[PDB]
Parts: structure tokens; C-alpha cells; sequence
């Protein structure tokens, strides 16, 4: 099994509703930590991490994010000047993380930055050079390519620190991080007009669900796509057009790595 | 464990 | 770049009248994150809701979810009022 530890940072312009800075941490598909510019502390979103991490962990994680908080705000002003934008609603985003592989394989890592939800700058870990598809990133790229300690440090995090803690998290959140199978329903709905296959309560989000008419695969099928529930699990509805009197047998087939064997359900 | 390597733009 | 939200409103399990369920309103594929989600029961705001922490996909587009534990009654109509940027739209609960 592949596993990941990823962080998502969002800086928003001082404005309505949303805190000026919000960061979230994920092990695989499960959110486990949160920080925002109102509370100004890194807090658990999972019990396993709350139980297994002492005062020093939360103290340090809070301090780290406190450094990130002003940084991104400064960024929004810097990039507005660079793009000659002067006001309005603006965003900075940062994505970084690592992936651990047992099947194979070479470990991966990434750090990606975005300005107003468009590619700003990111690191090529293999070449150890920063890439930018825009002119307003070039001046940052030239500074960041020079900065050895920054570059090697970031690389050390993605390849070393990130992987190491991910491994600790996988041990400490072991049962909590296990896949949970979908509970699936296959029933006539909307006054017997449509036949709907609904899978709910599954984790992680990734899922295959296909409909079959009398051993044949059904195209022209309607799907909500995977969407979150309230408890860290996910759901999906796939439905097709129907007749209640018809002779042909209908089946719904589900693939989820919480199943470990293909699951079929008949009408 | 959050990344802590921060450098100005 | 700005994109308007794709909004879905749905329940955790199959609705049965008098069965305690969860009402969800999920917004995706939107930017900027200046957005508000308000769950409604007959056009009136449901109190005590929970909203997920702001997060985003690889394409930088944002995603948010607001939910309540609730009991669907026979007569009652449910929706979600979404305000993104200066635009406000209301999505009704699609029932089966």
C-alpha cells in the first residue's frame, strides 16, 4: 500500500467569512491537524494524534505555522505589486508533502505554490531547481535557486523528515487509518424511473462503481461523483435509466481497497 | 510534521 | 482566476421520515475561497451547523462542506444557500 503525508496552506486577503490563514494536514485521505489565523494554534482533528503527541509536538507545530502565517500575507502584497494589481480579493496557496511506497518503489515529494489559484512556483526535486510558468515568479526563482540551505533543507524535509513522521503516524493511527468498506444499496428510485447504486461510509475516497445489464457494461450512466460525508467517510451515487417490468437482470459492481474482493449487488 | 523551511519571495 | 462553485446537497444515508440522518452541502471547483454555505429548513437557516476546514485540490480549486445532524419530517423542504463572490444561489435537496 501507498501512503502520504500532505499539507495545504491557504492565505486569503483580509475580507469576509474566511480566516486570513488556514492550514490543514492529511495522512492519506484523513485530516488530522488544523491551524488558522484566529486561534493561532495547531490543533488535532483526530483522536489518535491527540493521544499520541505530547506538549512538545503541539508547541513546535504551532510555532512553525506561526512563521507561515505572516509570510503568506506578505506574499499577497508582494505579488499584487508584481502583477500591478492594486486591490480586491486575492489568495496564496502552498501544497507540500511526501508519499511512501512499499510496492516498488521510489519515494516521492512535492512543494507547489500558487497565486490566485494559478501555478506560481514549484520545486523540481531531481534537478534541485525551482520552476515557474509565469514572469512574476522569475525574480523569486532566481533568488531561490541560489539559496542552497533553503533548497537542501526543503529536500531534507520532503525526503527525510516527512517520510519519517508519516511512518510514525501510520503506527500511531494504525486502526484509525485502515480502509473502511462501503455499505452499498441498489434499488429502484424516483418512482421506478431510475435504478440507483449508492455506496456510502467508505474510506479512502478512491472508488470504482459500475453498472451492468445482463452481463453487459452500461455506458450513458449518471454519477454524482465521490463526495464527503460528515465523519471522514465518502459516498457516491451512480444511476441509470430504468424499466420495472423488463426481463434483464441488473447488477452493481464495486471496487474499493476496503473490500479486497470485488463486490456485486443485484436488484 | 509541517514543513518549516520558509524563505521570502 | 475565478471559478463558480459546483454545489451538491444530499444526506448521509437514504432518507426515511423520522429517521435521524445528516444533511450535507458540499461546494467544489471554486475560487476564490470567499464563500458562504447556509443550510436551510423551509428557507430558514438551520442553527448549530458544522463546516469542514478549508482545503483544495491539485488544480488549486477549493472545497468546503457544511453539515447538520437532523431529522427529516414528512412535510419539510430542505436547501442550501451558497454565496460566492457577489453571487448568491440556492440549491434544493434532491430526493429519491
Amino acid at each position: 500500500g501507498s501512503h502520504s503525508l500532505r499539507y495545504f496552506f491557504t492565505w486569503s486577503t483580509a475580507g469576509s467569512g474566511i480566516p486570513e490563514f488556514v492550514a490543514v494536514g492529511y495522512v492519506d485521505d484523513q485530516q488530522f491537524v488544523q491551524y488558522d489565523s484566529d486561534r493561532k494554534e495547531m490543533i488535532p482533528r483526530q483522536r489518535w494524534v491527540k493521544e499520541s503527541e505530547g506538549p512538545e509536538y503541539w508547541e513546535r507545530e504551532t510555532q512553525t505555522l506561526r512563521g507561515w502565517e505572516p509570510w503568506g500575507k506578505a506574499n499577497i502584497d508582494i505579488l499584487s505589486k508584481r502583477t500591478n494589481q492594486t486591490g480586491g480579493i486575492h489568495t496564496y496557496q502552498l501544497m507540500c508533502g511526501c508519499e511512501l511506497r512499499d510496492d516498488g518503489s521510489s519515494n516521492t515529494g512535492f512543494v507547489q505554490h500558487a497565486w490566485d489559484s494559478t501555478d506560481f512556483i514549484s520545486l523540481d526535486k531531481d534537478k534541485m531547481v525551482w520552476v515557474t510558468p509565469v514572469t512574476w515568479g522569475e525574480i523569486t526563482k532566481n533568488k531561490w535557486d541560489r539559496d542552497m540551505a533553503f533548497n537542501q533543507g526543503t529536500k531534507g524535509y520532503l525526503e527525510g523528515i516527512c517520510i519519517e513522521w508519516l511512518q510514525k503516524y501510520l503506527k500511531n493511527g494504525n486502526v484509525e487509518l485502515r480502509p473502511v468498506k462501503p455499505s452499498v444499496t441498489f434499488t429502484s428510485v424516483r418512482g421506478n424511473k431510475q435504478l440507483s447504486c449508492v455506496a456510502t461510509g467508505f474510506y479512502p475516497h478512491s472508488i470504482e462503481v459500475n453498472l451492468f445489464r445482463d452481463s453487459a457494461k452500461i455506458d450513458e450512466t449518471e454519477s454524482t461523483g465521490v463526495r464527503p460525508n460528515h465523519d471522514g467517510s465518502y459516498q457516491i451515487h451512480r444511476s441509470t435509466e430504468f424499466d420495472p417490468n423488463s426481463q434483464a437482470k441488473y447488477s452493481c459492481v464495486v471496487d474499493h481497497d476496503g473490500l479486497g474482493q470485488q463486490l456485486v449487488v443485484f436488484y | 510534521f509541517a514543513n518549516f523551511f520558509i524563505r521570502g519571495l | 482566476a475565478t471559478s463558480s462553485p459546483n454545489v451538491q446537497v444530499y444526506t448521509y444515508k437514504l432518507i426515511k421520515e423520522g429517521e435521524s440522518n445528516v444533511l450535507l452541502c458540499h461546494a467544489k471547483d471554486f475560487s476564490p475561497p470567499n464563500i458562504k454555505l447556509e443550510l436551510l429548513e423551509n428557507g430558514r437557516i438551520i442553527p448549530n451547523t458544522t463546516q469542514s476546514d478549508l482545503s483544495f485540490e491539485s488544480d488549486w480549486s477549493f472545497k468546503l462542506t457544511r453539515y447538520v445532524e437532523f431529522t427529516p419530517q414528512s412535510g419539510y423542504k430542505y436547501s442550501c444557500m451558497v454565496t460566492h463572490n457577489g453571487d448568491s444561489k440556492e440549491i434544493q435537496l434532491d430526493r429519491y
